[PDB]
RNA sequence: CAAUUUU
RNA sequence: GAGAAUUUGGACAAACUUGGUCAUUUAGAGGAACUAAAAGUCGUAACAAGGUUUCCGUAGGUGAACCUGCGGAAGGAUCAU
RNA sequence: GGACUUUUACUUUGAAAAAAUUAGAGUGUUCAAAGCAGGCGUAUUGCUCGAAUAUAUUAGCAUGGAAUAAUAGAAUAGGAC
RNA sequence: AGGAUAGUGGCCUACCAUGGUUUCAACGGGUAACGGGGAAUAAGGGUUCGAUUCCGGAGAGGGAGCCUGAGAAACGGCUACCACAUCCAAGGAAGGCAGCAGGCGCGCAAAUUACCCAAUCCUAAUUCAGGGAGGUAGUGACAAUAAAUAACGAUACAGGGCCCAUUCGGGUCUUGUAAUUGGAAUGAGUACAAUGUAAAUACCUUAACGAGGAACAAUUGGAGGGCAAGUCUGGUGCCAGCAGCCGCGGUAAUUCCAGCUCCAAUAGCGUAUAUUAAAGUUGUUGCAGUUAAAAAGCUCGUAGUUGAACUUUGGGCCCGGUUGGCC
RNA sequence: CUCUUAAGGUAGCCAAAUGCCUCGUCAUCUAAUUAGUGACGCGCAUGAAUGGAUUAACGAGAUUCCCACUGUCCCUAUCUA
């Protein structure tokens, strides 16, 4: 109400998160080549259907 | 049929009847009476810039928690008094004291959303520094 | 805006907000402020002003170690927590309001750096969590109390209860 | 002041914004042809949905009028003329029956694979915009072209620009000196 | 017929 | 004859003063409401027949919800002698 | 030319409704938004098509129908050729 | 009846009369109201805009009066008053950017003291003069239109079209995988000549130099539902934060902050405000009225709306007119 | 709950012709106001036919302000009986 925000209490989970450096991958394609790439990912080499279909099978 | 007379030469008793029963709309009165700027502290437009007098902090209602850290701003053109709101993981230290600061409305035709009482606005940039570019800090802090 | 370009109207004048919450202008002399402040009423703002002496930093400090340690009277149904304080020195005060040890830090770091050359022991991070105000202010507690009866709450309600009444 | 220029945008997105059986019928259609984004498969479906919006109001009209007669056998002449509707559907209602791949078979990038000549549909985009193949004699670097029934009896490579000859191609100017004094001198 | 609370 | 200043009388009246009326904004010591947050302090009228059946007008009292008098009505606790 | 046909609503056709924009024919601005042009002969001093069409409310303006919705003169006959 | 006009008329005066509009909404008030052609939206019927590329009206700080002239109540003409206001020796003069530029102030909000009559018209005594009319540029992610951010293989691996058999899998190719490579190809570039142009830039051309992922580098959101996509992992533990709505967070959050992976649109992408469809949540086409909001306590009553029926049918004859047919 | 010797200021009203402390405090009026007004109320010591609260007309009632008017004043002069 009247001031009790207490700016010591602030974005503390921005302060105490351990930030590693972002990684480095090879360059993905773009333009039509990325839409070429996601074409085959659906109905050409569909990987793990686990009953009927699942797109990104998080490992379990 | 049911009232609403189906006479062929009977237009005015259906034309006075329409825009007599048009005043019941929740937004038609705010169209032509002009009420959008006899309160609601813009000129019926998007934004305005204010001045940071000081700040404050509110705790929400139940079931909610985690004090929301708004700021106290007087506005430039009418002298009206409504507060703002500062949505980020922090940046209340980034909005420092006694700066010009640009405002924006929450979307719901005023009407503070679900859990921040006494608020009407959010901030889009503070003295033209684009705090989006400073919260996710893809910017320096230019002079303020 | 008017003093935003009186800041650049003269290559020595510094115009800023004092940290006690009031605007402060600086001249080189004693009529400089009058030829300027007439040229705030003229050409720049047009509105009458108050021209006051400034106010300063009134920060006080507990004296030697506060030997007298008598009772406090709270009561709301049950409660009893009270206290008595003692100073920390000037070299460690200068060593905390610079950014060499401040919270976000490691507890063994701030616990043994507390015993490098500060006069204190190694047992002051299992005796506090961290400090404030701002994570900066020279205001520390020590947990010299007994075994706690499952009271994790007094590490957030006491840092929240710690700027008040300290500010 | 000089005149207003008149211009229109040429695509209109669907109104239920995104769901699975709409987007998957995009990606297999727009992926085996392999087109740029949804800006063009909307814009052919835009003018597809507007000519049927034109057609089924003169279809509401009867014959022996001007308009169902006159322009009615002119756009169905023009749909023959653009190579889309084949020479057996001059019946004024089958224009309402045609749909996609038929406004797609008569563009450049799809039709040039149909004459062999391109080895893919994505070599067929490199076949077009890198200053390669002409149509009759004028050169064209645009895939969405709408071939009008008379260039496909003359479509070949460019007069210049190899696999098309008349200059041996000038990464082999970089591979001239890296062929001359790299294979001896 | 006496009778009222219960986070 | 031309003819400058000056000059009488009429109209046009800018501008100005005083009175109203109407509208638009606006300052103002203080008063009397209303809303919100649940933590409360007195009770428990309402929901069961809520333990005095309940609701609407109306008049009077009443720390407080309330209570009581009258004419109604069942949205009830009876579709029945 | 005399003459006078109860008075309208409605509806058909035609005229009007500046033009651009909205439609819509034609026309490879390399395609498209666009423009309104061009297209071909001998290249021995030239032939030629275009620059369409439609909507443009209501108020009028003439133009046919008489169902539909009203309207008026022969009750005291100062009626009618 | 007279005046006055360029010209009828209460347009003004003298006399005389007492009228004129009006619940089919006069009069007064509001308008963030210049009107229309026209925009945005789109089953039908609409709704909301239209200051502004054209037409027409008004204004040239605010009002008022003015001589010239065919035509001004002109304002890049004048006189006076107000409110601004600029100079000076104090004596006096000097004005009107809502024309083009450029500034101020306001505001959430919007370019250049650029060049030229070369185009398209206009002006004069007139083929030559002139025009911030107008045109060429500059700033310009207001809106739009076409489409770079790469192929195409070899190798090897893994699967099955596929003829076979106990193939310990032999063959065809297939589809994905890999930095193991290959020889190709081109503008994004740069920049001679040319073209363009009042002139030059820039494109359309086009010398000659110019590509192997890091360099010639694509981002903006999002991943519990609506709503496509992560029961992956670390930090925080009603704190920090999120969330348009519902809810998440109280010691492994599938909603928080990050790292990976994925979904989305894609050279654009979110947000904010006012809008139209969705909304049959304004309803003529097309709402509801017992209990969800609502049917007047009831009855007269001029409006206004709506109002029983019938007032010449049935024919036959001729004539030519269109369209689909005819061995 | 509680005590005197029975019940403890209800609706109203105010520095009022009742309030010493007092020239109470606040806003307005004027250059300046211990005088006015309109608010406050734990009122030395207001208050309900010892009547409380209002109120149109009226008053040789008391009081403050404003407009006109003047030898009341500046600042006096003169004339008549």
């Amino acid at each position: 109400a009247k001031v009790h925000g207490s700016l010591a209490r602030a974005g503390k989970v921005k302060s105490q998160t351990p930030k590693v450096e972002k990684t480095e991958k090879p360059k993905k394609p773009k333009g039509r080549a990325y839409k070429r790439l996601l074409y085959t990912r659906r109905f050409v080499n569909v990987t793990l259907v686990n009953g009927k279909r699942r797109m990104n099978p998080g490992p379990s | 049929g049911k009232g609403k007379p189906r006479g062929l030469n009977s237009a005015r008793k259906l034309r006075v009847h329409r825009r007599n029963n048009r005043w019941a709309e929740n937004n038609y009165k705010k169209r032509l009476l002009g009420t959008a700027f006899k309160s609601s502290p813009f000129g019926g437009s998007s934004h305005a810039k204010g001045i940071v007098l000081e700040k404050l902090g509110i705790e929400s209602k139940q079931p909610n928690s985690a004090i929301r850290k708004c700021v106290r701003v007087q506005l430039i053109k009418n002298g009206k008094k409504v507060t703002a709101f500062v949505p980020n993981d922090g940046c209340l230290n980034f909005v420092d004291e006694n700066d010009e600061v640009l405002l924006a409305g929450f979307g719901r035709k005023g009407k503070a959303k679900g859990d921040i009482p006494g608020v009407r606005f959010k901030v889009v940039k503070v003295s033209g520094v684009s705090l989006l570019a400073l919260w996710k800090e893809k910017k320096e802090k230019p002079r303020s | 805006e008017g003093l935003k370009r009186l800041s650049k109207s003269d290559p020595c004048v510094l115009t800023y907000m004092s940290e006690s919450g009031e605007h402060i202008v600086a001249g080189t002399g004693e009529l400089h402020l009058e030829i300027c402040l007439q040229d705030l009423e003229h050409d720049h703002a047009g509105v009458p002003l108050k021209i006051s002496p400034p106010v300063v930093a009134y920060r006080e400090t507990v004296e030697s170690e506060s030997s007298q340690t008598a009772l406090s009277k709270s009561p709301n149904k049950h409660n009893r927590i009270y206290l008595k304080a003692e100073p920390i020195d000037e070299e460690v005060s200068l060593a905390i309001e610079n950014g060499i040890i401040n919270p976000r830090d490691d507890f063994k770091a701030r616990a043994r750096i507390m015993a490098d050359d500060y006069g204190w022991d190694v047992t002051d991070a299992r005796k506090i969590w961290c400090f404030g105000p701002d994570g900066n202010g020279p205001n520390l507690v020590i947990d010299q109390t007994k075994a706690v009866q499952y009271l994790h709450e007094i590490k957030d309600s006491v840092v929240a209860a710690f700027q008040w009444a300290t500010k | 002041p000089r005149a207003p220029r008149t211009y229109s945008k040429t695509y209109s997105t669907p109104k239920r914004p995104y769901e699975s059986s709409r987007l998957d019928a995009e990606l297999k259609l727009a992926g085996e042809f392999g087109l740029k984004n949804k800006k063009e498969i909307y814009r052919i479906s835009f003018q597809l949905s507007k000519i049927r919006r034109a057609a089924r109001d003169l279809l509401t009209r009867d014959e022996k009028d001007p308009k169902r007669l006159f322009e009615g056998n002119a756009l169905i002449r023009r749909l023959v003329r653009v190579g889309v509707l084949s020479e057996d559907k001059k019946k004024l209602d089958y224009v309402l029956a045609l749909k996609v791949e038929d406004f797609l078979e008569r563009r450049l990038q799809t039709q040039v694979y149909k004459l062999g000549l391109a080895k893919s549909v994505h070599h067929a985009r490199v076949l077009i915009t890198q200053r390669h193949i002409a149509v009759g004699k004028q050169i064209v670097n645009i895939p969405s072209f709408m071939v009008r029934l008379d260039s496909e009896k003359h479509i070949d490579f460019a007069p210049t620009s190899p696999f098309g000859g008349a200059r041996p191609g000038r990464v082999a100017r970089r591979n001239a000196a890296r062929k001359a004094e790299a294979s001896g001198e």
